């Protein structure tokens, strides 16, 4: 890796800080909260 | 409208008729103000990914402008997703628009992404481009009017 | 159990090869490539009324149209033994699971392809000596073979035994009351597609008595003035979403066994069956019963598609064969309503009203079709949508006499 000016910063295609429910849409802070809905709530 | 085993979500198009997201789509910026929470989920996600042009339709906005500088790399995108998340039911930020700062000689620079750009000419205060510069290079060139 | 499908593959309607590309098999709902247990997979999780259809997949009976070609074009076995390979792809070993791209070291023999190659199924060896795990692949061709021997519509099967039903089907029915008709599809298909069941098992002639209950209910003759048991289907407005259907039950004044046996083939011509969820799902509903237990005779080759003219163990000619009656959506709920007219559920007023308010549905239906056929015509590469011409849409069979054929079902 070679830190430099010029090289096309591209963002994340999906915003990796939050996690939403895809069946509800109670967002989470770690993905990892997000798989207790799912395996909770959602199941 | 979300759907099963791997399938891309249909957005509810106009006709009231569920269409998919990877194509083109017209905004009615009043609809946008009370569905941000989905746009940014779900077309958004698409529109970075290049693979959704889509058309907010609003009728005369304030437009912020931001000029970065086309030596040095940048991504327009936070300076866009923050917008987003600062639209309520209620009302929107001036659209924020970036903008190279136009240079005297012709520099190398570095490929940047951008989203936002106004479909109307609504470069009517721009004056002039260098004005102490014995000409500009990279920027757009806007010799004083006459 | 049962081992022993004869099938038939889809036609090419006059193209080269069979109308599916690379990225069909990449695009299937639920488990990756796997063909099987797949067409009502899209609709595993219901969100609204709103039919699921997007760009590619154009209409209602567009995920199982594509699923057949690209089904077809991989079936080499039963008809050859072999397992072959189109456009490097095959399947990944002999229980014949997902399709993954051709295996270096040892790749498979090229498929040479074919229109309308006869399945024999017991050619290959390997499907008996493991028919608990590849079961689903037998009630899936079933599928294929019924939608291939036509060119409008999948021709099932209803029948309706002499004596009334029986004292383990009653109870096992009392289940699926509040259940629209789509949902019993998907339930029925389900349930022939994952374990060998028996031709005399209760949930197989409590199944098909069910479809065969949905005909009269479609026709108008089981309404809610006149059961065949206890059960019918209330239709709501057709200006108001006519695809709910559901399995009410009642006490009113039932019907009555028949003299005979009432075995008959029903096809629906008009290409409306393509976006009506409602038509798709009474066709494969009755198909899962004759996954498990095959076609109880021949089908007629009176009229048919010129492709479909005497199969193998399929479509005869003789007198083991089986007439088919054909009708068409429009007229079929238009004479449907004029049922509920004579008995007196609806005003001599709502029987025009109805009409007019179906009628302007069901021109959604063609108008929605005939737009998309141009969009996607044939020679492209796909078929999602069946080239069935603008001549039609219109031209009715005999779908009086499969009207006669309910009102003799249940006298």
């Amino acid at each position: 890796v070679v830190s430099d000016p010029q090289s096309m910063k591209v963002t994340p295609i999906v915003n990796p800080s939050s996690y939403v429910c895809n069946v509800c849409n109670a967002r989470f802070s770690t993905m990892s909260a997000l798989s207790e809905h799912l395996r909770s709530d959602h199941r | 409208v979300p759907r099963p085993n791997g399938l891309e979500p249909q957005l509810i198009d106009d006709g009231n008729v569920p269409r998919d997201i990877a194509g083109d789509w017209v905004y009615p910026s009043d609809v946008l103000q009370v569905s941000v929470a989905v746009f940014r989920d779900y077309v958004w996600p698409m529109v970075k990914a290049g693979r959704t042009r889509v058309l907010v339709e609003l009728g005369h906005y304030v437009y912020t402008l931001h000029y970065y500088d086309p030596q040095i790399s940048l991504d327009e995108a936070p300076i866009l997703e923050e917008w987003l998340s600062k639209i309520n039911p209620a009302g929107i930020p001036p659209v924020p628009f970036c903008i190279p700062i136009p240079q005297v000689y012709p520099c190398i620079t570095a490929r940047r992404v951008h989203y936002a750009f106004t479909s109307e000419n609504n470069n009517d205060s721009l004056f002039s481009t260098n004005a102490a510069s014995i000409d500009t290079a990279f920027g757009e060139n806007a010799a004083v009017s006459p | 159990a049962q081992r022993q499908f004869f099938g038939l593959t889809y036609n090419f309607y006059g193209q080269p090869a069979p109308l599916f590309d690379l990225n069909d098999l990449q695009e299937l709902a639920g488990c990756y490539a796997r063909p099987w247990t797949s067409r009502f997979s899209h609709l595993a999780i219901s969100t609204g009324s709103l039919p699921v259809w997007s760009a590619r997949y154009p209409s209602v009976a567009s995920r199982n149209i594509v699923v057949n070609t690209l089904l077809g074009a991989h079936l080499n076995p039963f008809a050859g033994g072999q397992i072959t390979s189109h456009q490097g792809i095959t399947w990944r070993d002999p229980v014949l699971s997902s399709l993954a791209p051709v295996p270096a070291i040892q790749p498979p023999p090229v498929w040479a392809v074919a229109e309308n190659v006869l399945l024999d199924s017991n050619n290959y060896p390997t499907y008996v000596l493991n028919l608990s795990s590849m079961w689903p692949i037998n009630q899936d061709v079933h599928i294929m073979t019924m939608w291939a021997l036509s060119d409008q519509g999948p021709i099932y099967h209803l029948e309706v035994p002499v004596d009334p039903m029986p004292a383990a089907t009653t109870a096992a029915l009392m289940a699926y009351t509040g259940v629209p008709i789509a949902h019993l599809a998907q339930t029925a298909y389900r349930f022939a597609g994952q374990l060998p069941q028996s031709p005399d098992s209760t949930m197989v002639s409590t199944i098909r008595w069910l479809s065969a209950i949905w005909f009269g209910s479609l026709t108008g003759r089981l309404n809610r003035s006149r059961t065949c048991n206890g059960f019918y289907f209330e239709f709501a407005k057709p200006a108001l979403n006519p695809d709910q259907a559901v399995l009410k039950w009642n006490d009113g004044a039932r019907a009555a066994p028949p003299a005979a046996a009432q075995s008959s083939y029903i096809r629906c011509i008009s290409p409306h069956w393509q976006h009506q969820i409602v038509e798709v799902a009474g066709a494969l509903m009755s198909q899962s019963v004759t996954a498990v237990t095959g076609l109880p005779a021949l089908i007629d080759e009176a009229t048919l598609p010129a492709w479909s003219q005497g199969v193998a163990n399929l479509t005869g000619n003789g007198q083991g064969v089986v007439p088919c009656l054909d009708y068409n959506p429009v007229p079929m709920a238009a004479a449907r309503h004029l049922q509920w007219r004579q008995d007196g559920l609806i005003t001599a007023a709502q029987e025009a009203q109805l009409n007019n308010d179906y009628t302007a549905y069901a021109l959604t239906i063609e108008r929605h079709l005939t737009a998309m056929l141009v969009a996607n015509p044939i020679a492209a590469g796909r078929m999602p949508i069946q080239p069935f011409n603008a001549a039609d849409f219109g031209q009715a069979g005999q779908t009086a006499a499969a009207v006669a054929l309910a009102q003799a079902m249940f006298v």
